[PDB]
RNA sequence: GGGUUCUAACUCAGGUAUAACAAUACCGAGGACAAUGUAUGGUGGGUAGUUUGACUGGGGCGGUCU
RNA sequence: UUUAUUAAAAACACAGCACUCUGCAAACACGAAAGUGGACGUAUAGGGUGUGAUGCCUGCCCGGUGCUGGAAGGUUAAUU
RNA sequence: GGGUCAGCGACUUAUAUUCUGUAGCAAGGUUAACCGUUUAGGGGAGCCGUAGGGAAACCGAGUCUUAAUAGGGCGUAGUUGCAGGGUAUAGACCCGAAACCGAGUGAUCUAUCCAUGAGCAGGUUGAAAGUGCCGUAACAGGCACCGGAGGACCGAACCCACUGUCGUUGAAAAGCCAGGGGAUGACUUGUGGAUAGGGGUGAAAGGCUAAUCAAACUCGGUGAUAGCUGGUUCUCCC
RNA sequence: CCUGUAUUCGAAACAUUAGCGUUAACAUAUUAAGUAGGGCGGGACACGAGAAAUCCUGUCUGAAGAUGGGGGGACCAUCC
RNA sequence: GCUUCGGGGAGGCGGCAAUAUCCUGUGAUCCGGAGAUUUCUGAAUGGGGAAACCCACUUACCAUAAGGUAGGUAUCUUGAAGAAGCGAACGAGGGGAAGUGAAACAUCUCAGUACCCUUAGGAAAAGACAUCAAAUGAGAUUCCCCAAGUA
């Protein structure tokens, strides 16, 4: 059972990075939402 | 487009004499290579001087 | 974009509406076109992207005032 | 009241120069056509919003609705 | 090859055949446009459709709906 | 429908309007916003009642219709507060959809593709081509050797999932065992990347798109709507 | 009983508010044309094209300019 | 946690949470004003990047070794000065649904609402009549109560 998840750390940063959410202006927006609510992890 | 003639070409009129042309005539051909002016008053000061 | 530099014509919104009065949104584009202008006060051909009405503006004004107002309001 | 011709608008997803794209200058090829903006007739399940009644010895079918 | 997790098959695909479109800025497709694939390809090439190795073959009907060509006549929008 | 107990749980609020009760004034009643050293006082704009008839002009205890003055139709104690019953607009007594729309998050699973690497024990079979000999007028043809093609054969790893038992509150939200298929190819696999929802991808099953797919997931419109189901809590009298 | 309350009150330093003074940055029209109005298609006006006044404009057009022009809910005349 | 300027006068070295060494009338702890220091990431701005990391160039000085100290090196706009990014609601503007109601549904409603985008200020917008009115005429804009659920 190859299961839904299978963790890779270039991946997941590359896909979730505080760089690629910077980098589209959307993705600021969903970063200070996580400062809004109080988050303490904004990214992985 | 009312334009005065800086030369004499056929079926429009004399040299000076102002003349009126369809403004696509007027303003592709006469005035940029150089054959007439557009109608104002400081052109016609200039023409007639 | 698709704007008239000399009037600042833009794309309108508005309303395709149908026989039995059904409403869809639409867009009213400008007539715009590619015209080199030719200049003598400089001597040479500068290209606009200009509608009707500025095409217009340049017959009834001159090629150097709408310059000069295109210049006064940025990009030249 | 239609055609033919021309070029100067306009086009090149053609050549040369501009380091490369693009633009520009010239040449060349088209050319009042093409294309685009508004209006307008046609077509259009390609895509949407919907409708497709009731009675009924279950429903459908048949029959009926004043 | 296929319905991951009740169907592996006669289903899909397949080489082969046929029709049709496309002269290149091709047709076709994504996209609002720019820009792309087609293709740094050029009718022995590319797209769509149907059939499905191979052997023997593939009869009749254009009335209906499509597609192709034609405008003699009727009708016909904005506009004027 | 309820395993039991304890706690929470469902007719409310705002405004408008009608009727009733009560209180103050009474052919009159009352102010709103605001001012206000603000529950006082001021503020008469405005609202209801006191007159109706007709579509209206218009008239008025009358008026409309009509040629009619006949006939006929319609006519000839309220108001402001408080409290209560009902109704109207709002979620409107509480809970409950499958749904629709907007914006974002997802290709670490899976579908295809791109780039770059890796893997396929062992054993067989013997195409084209080639060499030599004979032979042909030259062709052709025949034999022997050689050769190593194949979406070629048998069979492990690897990939798959055809049959049966077991398991089915499983060791496992799809497995184990015994058999089975492919196994040099249209093959398998590692890493990184690309395609995003009426969209993608699909050798096509409406299959897959994060255990979710005839339209993913998250949040928002949103307390969607539900002529439907369920529930709706103290007492006594007529 | 303590901290408190009534009452009276302190500022070296910095902020803020107002008044005045001064500086340096910008601005300083001179009566209004592609404008009013009009055709087509839309939108907003309580107003859904309606007899539809009034406003905005994508397209095509286009004045008078004070002896003139706009409005007064189609429209004409008078009046404001 | 440091310096300074004021307040204060006997305790104190923040809390869980105490212990030890200690400080404090040479005024400590504590409060208020100002100043200094302020690693790295983040608009991040020397280039790059998988945020808290990699690699640099250059000016001056110091060292003689394989370095240290103080700076400068992003982009855009305007002609050296600005801007960028973040953060409640309100304002203005550019786009703009559907559930729903009509007991169906398409006009209509929902509603110019939700949502997306842009951009300010303590408010914004509007504002002086090419506005109403037709009464003896009034005299900008904005908000409240009526007019009136009337036309």
């Amino acid at each position: 059972m190859k299961r839904t998840f299978q963790p890779s750390v270039i991946k997941r940063k590359r896909t979730h990075g505080f760089r690629a959410r910077m980098a589209t202006k959307k993705g600021r927006q969903v970063l200070a939402r996580r400062r809004a609510k109080g988050r303490h992890r904004l990214t992985v | 487009m009312q334009i005065i003639l800086l030369q004499r070409i056929v079926n429009l009129g004399k040299l000076g004499e102002t003349v009126d042309v369809k403004p696509g005539y007027g303003r592709n051909f006469l005035i940029p290579l150089g054959k007439a002016l557009p109608a104002t008053a400081a052109n016609i000061e200039k023409f007639e001087a | 974009s698709r704007v008239c530099q000399v009037t600042g014509k833009r794309p309108m919104v508005g309303n395709n509406v149908s026989h039995a009065n059904n409403k869809t949104r639409r867009r009213f584009l400008p007539n715009l076109h590619h015209h080199r202008f030719w200049v003598e006060s400089e001597n040479r051909f500068v290209r606009l992207r200009i509608s009707t009405k500025g095409m217009r503006i340049i017959d009834k004004l001159g090629i150097d005032k709408v310059l000069v107002d295109l210049r006064a309001q940025g990009q030249k």
